[PDB]
């Protein structure tokens, strides 16, 4: 895509990121917005947001903790 | 004539169109070191530049 102004696999982020993302009028703060937002509250949201969604959908942390399988049943299952 | 009069605004005026234009929808990079320009309350390096 910088050569060529210098579902395809995938498509959509050069495609959304593009047409999305030049189609900004004075986007030079918002770079810094999504930046500045993204970061912490996008980092910390998808790697809370999948052990959620584990830790309600099928839980059962049940086999609570270990059941205590000696000690060094380390990954046992 | 028309290669100096037909020959279009360059006469260059849209410039100052982008003088404006460009003081406004580019106020988001050069006043993005400088929101707080001539202190610090904002936090904030009074350096925005002259180019265009």
């Amino acid at each position: 895509d910088q050569s060529l102004n210098k579902q395809e696999n995938e498509g959509f982020n050069r495609i959304g990121f593009l047409l999305k993302t030049i189609n900004n009028i004075n986007k030079l703060p918002v770079a810094f917005n999504i930046i500045t937002e993204r970061a912490k509250e996008e980092i910390h949201n998808i790697i809370v947001k999948s052990t959620e969604s584990i830790r309600s959908k099928h839980p059962s942390l049940l086999k609570m903790a270990t059941s205590l399988k000696n000690d060094n049943h380390f990954g046992l299952p | 004539e028309i290669k100096s009069l037909e020959s279009s605004n360059h006469e260059f005026l849209l410039s100052a169109v982008t003088r404006m234009y460009t003081q406004i929808k580019q106020v988001w990079s050069d006043n993005v070191e400088e929101q707080v320009l001539h202190f610090e309350r904002i936090s904030n390096a009074t350096t925005n530049g002259e180019i265009l």
